[PDB]
RNA sequence: UGAGUGCAGGGUUCUAGAUCUGAUACAAGUCGUAACAAGGCAGCUGUAGGAGAACCUGUAGCUGGAUCA
RNA sequence: CGCUAGUCAAGAACGAAUCCGAUGAUCAAGGACGUAGGCUGGAGGAUCGAAGACGAUUAGAGACCGUAGUAGUUCCAGCAGUAAACGAUGCCUACGCUGUUGUGGUUAUGAGCACGGCAGAAGAGAAAUCUAGUAGGGCUUUGGGGAGAGUACGCGCGCAA
RNA sequence: ACCAGGUUGAUUCUGCCUGACGUGGAUGCUAGUCUCAUAGAUUUAGCCAUGCAUGUGUAAGCGAAGCGAUUAGUGAAGCGGCGGAAGGCUCAGUAACGGGCGAGUAUUUAAUCUCUAGAACCGGACAACCUCAGGAAACAGAGGGGAAAACGGAGUAAGAGCAUGUGUUAGCAUGUGAUGAGAACAACAGUGCAGGAGAGUAAGAAGCCAUCCCAUCAGUUAGUAAGUAGGGUAAGGGCCUAUUUAGACGUAGACGGGUACGGGGGAUUAGGGUUUGAUUCCGGAGAGGGAGCCUGAGAGACGGCUACCAGGUCCAAGGACAGCAGCAGGCGCGAAAAUUACCGAAGCCUCCAAGAGGGCGGUAGUGAAGAGACGUGAAAACAAGUGUGUGUAAAAACCACAUGAGUAACUGGAGGUCAAGGCUGGUGCCAGCAUCCGCGGUAAUACCAGCUCCAGGAGUGUCUAUGAUGAUUGCUGCGAUUAAAAGGUCCGUAGUCGAAGAACAGUACUUGUUUGUAAUGUGGCUUAUCGAGAGCCGAAUAGAACGAGAAGAGUUCAGAG
């Protein structure tokens, strides 16, 4: 049926592919992550930005290549993902840092995630129990709790993070 | 009087153009009587209807043309 | 009843058409009015919109006028001497526009004699209002209008249609 | 459709009204009145939304049953009468003013006024008429009519009209170096000023204009207001003095120009 | 039902033909080519079994589900 | 202005039918053995007769022939 | 399409300082020709020989082989419209390596132009081989896994086939 | 922007079958929590029990009976006024004014706006009221009063058309004239109604351009094509009729037949494409099938009327009534689709209204059609429960605090393609399995089971259409010596295609400016714990208006051949 919302996933093409199962299979392993659901989201959302930045270097006017490559920039540092010295109002550079997106990978999508930054943060033994601490409530920012393990920290939030004691 | 009018239809997925026509019916006026003939070329106004398929009258034409009935020298040169 | 819409029509390639809707109300037509010759008789129909017009079944008299002279009269009408569209109007004696018809011109005879040179402008006039005849021609519409109006025919007027009535 | 139709549904209604396209079916239908339907504005959208006065039906209906509202010097009584471009709104009690203009979106706007600027509006001349016992008369753009105004004022002027006495104060031609403002096209509420016009026959003339911070523009003669006797303006116009900006510019004008 | 005509169907499972008694209804599925073709090995035939008298036969003959009696 | 209904015809789509005649599948039934080797008369294309049946015979052609001579 | 003379029209190629000036390429529909065998009428009838009849050979031969024998095989006036009608390679127009051998004209005797054969090479192609090399030049015909099927129904031509 | 298995004793090719992946319906087995969408379209535009979906009154049109009164009052039966032509449902018919873009006439328009703008007399009835009183019911009679801003007449303003001057063209002058009206009331301090001229809204008719398959459908048409004159209409017009002229349309596919609600849009997609659109927006048509119609500003109306045909319902047998392609609901038909639920609240529409009405609309209930976020433990310490408050029209859910606690996985597979066992027991070409290739004749990693593994996971298998796979439909981009495939040879029309040199012109061609897109989609930003979601911004296709450039295309010339 044709109604509201998007789909965020795409299905690999051969199901049973070794490369393709072993190289999942690790990195679901070492992160925590639920089920294959999880990191094909992650990598549809990557993809998107890698796209856009091909898109801007190909383009023939200036207006619209000035204007798009700062936005793109800017919003990929706010999340904590694209770490360089960007300098503005300097084209060489613009080009110099697009070209350094287009080799981004999904990995450094996932660090940014509440689950991993927790223990990263060392506030938890394990990249499963802290899973477990951000169920049950345990976990808060700003003052209020947050009950979603996906939630992705944008870049200084890791000042206001905390963790509280069991209810028992 | 019928006039033919003639124009070329794009076709994309070909990228190639075909050749079409539509024929119009107009009114002719006893002031162009003897001038206006076969093959010439006419502007014609709009008007409300006037029969079934009548909708214009002819204003003007631009006659069929002849640059020169080309000179013949004179014998004696 | 009857229609104003092309429906039925063929197309202008010689085929037929299909049909598409029932009749509306919005192209209706309404019967002829056949205006006779008698003591006025006239119906009013209610028409779109809510206005009045006036339908014309038996008339008797007609405001008549003289071009030349610049007046205007009211007079009795006889009968209709010829019609342009259909030879059957003539010998029914039905009124239309374009018409033409015998009227009393006594009238008119009364105030044509004034004038000194009357006789040098118009001969054949002149001789046929002698003889008792006088004839004009219809320009209202009796059945939208619900009356009858005209001028009197004059100089080569009277020299075209004169040659339409005689056998 | 077997008669004239009643509703209007809301994602039909003009984008000029900018109403929130979620919420409800329908939008309310303008009466019959001054303006055109798709240049104007029920009332009852501006005491809800554009100047907050009123939360619910109820409260339309009771602000106006006191009969508090006046437009144009009368007191209205229907809910759902047009307001359009250049048309004073008030309450007597409190003494507020407004003339209603466009933001440089093109949607629609209060903006405050004093006791002064509250005396008079603008329109544009239409036609002109002689009536029987010959009397001469001239129209404008939104349906007004004039008895024994000055004979030279033209088609196409603008004319300037003292809601008081309801009669023609000032007049003005379409001409070079003349301020004018933009009521429909792509450059809806800008702001400018003439530099040339050229002439077409039996069909729009079109005006080419330049910005008070430079930017050209040209549009037709059917989309242009005029409103100054020559230099500068009549009527006081929004906070912001009708100039538009490009995300280029608004970029450019943020993080600074790009260096070589 | 829905043409007159009668047809072969084939019975898929182990003891499948058990399952069905005379004059029972049946509903019927097609094999899966792209035109109505015959598969592996059984000659002209065209469609098989799937439910009788309103209960999947693969519950039926697992003996997971009972007949409606 | 016309609904309905008489009586003849057509145009479409389905369906019945004594009997005849094609095709396809027939584990392996009966009679021969026409083709593939110079397959035991080299094969094949057109046309015309004939014949339980493959096919056979006259006439013109072709090599994809058993001959690049 | 193959004996010799005489006669009657038109065409191809070659030589060259003749004339006209875009008159041209390809082609549904429409029209003309088309080996052999066949058919309608006339002439004729040597040789060969479908059909038919015998003699042998074989389990059986109705066939192959031998004896005999008719329609046809020839000519004039027509109908018909198919072939392994094949170099199984559409028609105009290009760009393209060498050696050798023909046919007809012309020649500074060095060569050319038109129509061919042959042998390598380089490229090409699944190979065999090359009318198949290079290529978004123009226009028409035409194929889309085997079978059923070039068959059924309708239609057009033909005396019939 | 991608491949794999399958003709042979092996090899290299042509070629098709099958697997692997999106999406629309149907269905097996299994199912913890919360949020956003959507549901008798496909078959029968088949048939329908019941209840509801359209009515409205003020200080201010007329006011009967009743009640009551020092000649007051009341409180309202009917009449009048305004609406019932919108919205809701469906896709039968239509190859067309059905669809996109421009333009504003040859037209009519209750309400509403601006300017302007009204000296008028007389008479009956109809309904309700009162007295009889019919009929099985549905529905009606006699007789007698009496109102209006209801209705008909009188005068009177006004006044269509016709003719001539003058200003196209209003207007004015003059002659002639059919027709022929009109509302006030209340003071809580206002509300109405007559005439004009211009707007505003809505239709009717028009201009241009685009539109499906069959040639085993090649000729079609005679109101057909046109002219003159008249009738008709709100209005142009063969729209209709009389006499004259023979036209109009076709191989660039006419005419006939089959099929179809049309767009904005949806699915797939490197690009070029291929498929779909009953279905939130716009426009069209219908109300069992056909046809006629009154009232009105507006209907050829069906929750109006009238007749036939097909079907029904009640009767006292004489007659009456009725139409769910509105909302619930029932029966059928099918492989196929929810509650005879609450609603003085949100968004809007209707009236004579400081109020009344609305199954239009909103709120929940039901269902693994679709789409988000999360449970099923941690190494010290874990959903779902419950109670208060909130929330709402009232609710439930959601969220806050406080109490208990310790519950929570299945579907398809394991010989190759294709991830994962020659494990143990039965069966012996049986019973079965297997999209394809193939297994089983007593030593079965392939059947039937046990046990371990694999894959996805609140989900997973199957069937059926379609897009991709596919350069197996080829514009980009395939083939025709032998694999399937160049007409036996010429002539030839329509069609498609056509020198050099010197000049010329602007309609195609390309481009500027301006128009042309609500939703959806695209580039962004901001707020619901997060993420779909919601809110605001910017640019945009095809199509049209006006300019510009002249290479290619086009037209002409001859001291060129």
């Amino acid at each position: 049926v044709k109604s509201k919302g998007i789909k965020k996933i795409v299905v690999p093409h051969r199901p049973f592919e070794r490369e393709r199962l072993v190289s999942e299979m690790y990195i679901v392993g070492k992160y925590g992550l639920r089920n294959k659901r999880e990191l094909w989201t992650i990598q549809k959302m990557c993809d998107s930005f890698k796209l856009r930045a091909k898109d801007l270097l190909i383009t023939p006017d200036e207006k619209e290549f000035t204007l798009s490559s700062r936005r793109l920039l800017k919003k990929l540092a706010e999340w904590g993902v694209f770490m360089e010295d960007v300098d503005y109002n300097n084209k060489q550079s613009l080009t110099n840092n697009l070209e350094k997106l287009l080799d981004l990978a999904p990995t450094s999508f996932l660090e940014r995630r509440l689950q991993h930054r927790i223990f990263d943060l060392g506030l938890a033994s394990s990249v499963h129990q802290a899973r477990a601490f951000i169920h049950a409530r345990r976990v808060k920012i700003n003052g209020s709790v947050v009950n979603k393990p996906g939630y992705l920290v944008k870049d200084g939030e890791d000042g206001f993070i905390e963790v509280v004691e069991s209810k028992r | 009087i019928v006039v033919v009018k003639r124009y070329l239809h794009y076709v994309k997925k070909y990228k190639r153009y075909e050749r079409r026509y539509k024929n119009v019916s107009v009114h002719l006026s006893p002031c162009f009587k003897g001038l206006v003939n076969v093959g010439d070329t006419v502007i014609c106004g709009e008007t409300r209807p006037l029969s079934k398929t009548k909708r214009f009258v002819v204003v003007g034409f631009e006659k069929k043309e002849i640059k020169e009935k080309k000179l013949k020298m004179l014998s004696e040169i | 009843g009857i229609s104003r819409s092309n429906r039925h029509k063929r197309k202008e390639t010689g085929g037929k058409k299909g049909l598409h809707e029932k009749k509306r109300k919005n192209n209706c037509g309404r019967p002829p009015s056949n205006t006779r010759i008698g003591e006025r008789r006239v119906k009013q129909v209610r028409v779109r919109g809510g206005n009045i017009k006036h339908r014309a079944l038996r008339l008797d008299t007609g405001n008549i006028a003289c071009k030349t002279h610049n007046f205007t009269l009211n007079t009795s009408i006889q009968n209709v001497m010829y019609h342009p569209s259909n030879n059957e109007f003539m010998r029914t004696n039905i009124l239309t526009k374009s018409a033409v018809v015998k009227i009393n011109g006594q009238p008119f005879k009364h105030e044509l004699e004034k004038d000194q040179q009357f006789e040098s402008k118009d001969p054949v006039l002149f001789d046929n209002l002698r003889k008792g005849n006088c004839y004009a021609i219809i320009t209202s519409r009796p059945g939208q209008v619900g009356m009858a109006d005209g001028y009197l025919l004059q100089g080569e007027e009277l020299k075209f249609y004169m040659e339409k009535f005689k056998k | 459709v077997r008669g004239p139709r009643k509703h209007l549904k809301r994602l039909n209604a003009p984008k000029s009204w900018s109403l929130d396209k979620n919420g409800g079916v329908f939008a309310p239908r303008t009466s019959t009145g001054p303006h055109s339907m798709q240049e104007s504005i029920p009332l009852c959208l501006l005491l809800t939304r554009i100047l907050k006065v009123a939360s619910n039906n109820k409260e339309i209906k009771h602000i106006m049953k006191n009969r508090l509202i006046t437009v144009n010097g009368n007191i209205r009584t229907d809910s759902r009468y047009p307001v359009g471009i250049m048309d004073v709104l008030s309450i007597k009690k409190t003494n507020e003013h407004y003339r209603l203009l466009y933001n440089i979106a093109g949607k629609f706007v209060l903006h405050k006024i004093t006791e002064e600027e509250a005396q008079y509006r603008i329109a544009k001349v239409t036609n002109k008429k002689v009536v029987k016992g010959n009397i001469p008369h001239t129209y404008t753009s939104c349906g007004g009519s004039f008895k024994y105004a000055d004979p030279s004022i033209s088609i196409g002027d603008s004319v300037k009209i003292d809601i008081k006495t309801s009669k023609i104060v000032e007049n003005s031609s379409l001409e070079v170096g003349k301020v004018v403002y933009l009521i429909k096209g792509k450059n809806i509420g800008c702001l400018g000023v003439i530099t040339g016009i050229e002439k077409r026959e039996g069909t729009h003339d079109i005006v080419n204009i330049v910005d008070k911070v430079g930017r050209n523009f040209s549009t037709i003669f059917s989309n242009i207001l005029v409103v100054g006797a020559d230099d500068n303006p009549w009527v006081t116009f929004t906070k912001d003095e009708g100039i538009k900006y490009s995300e280029y510019e608004q970029s450019i004008k943020e993080y600074g120009p790009m260096n070589e | 039902v829905r043409l007159n005509k009668k047809v072969i169907a084939y019975v898929p499972h182990d003891g499948g033909l058990n399952q069905i008694e005379i004059n029972d209804e049946v509903i019927v599925e097609g094999l899966g080519k792209k035109g109505c073709r015959s598969k592996g090995d059984i000659p002209g035939v065209r469609f098989r079994v799937c439910k009788v008298q309103k209960v999947s036969l693969k519950a039926l003959v697992t003996k997971k589900k009972e007949r409606p009696a």
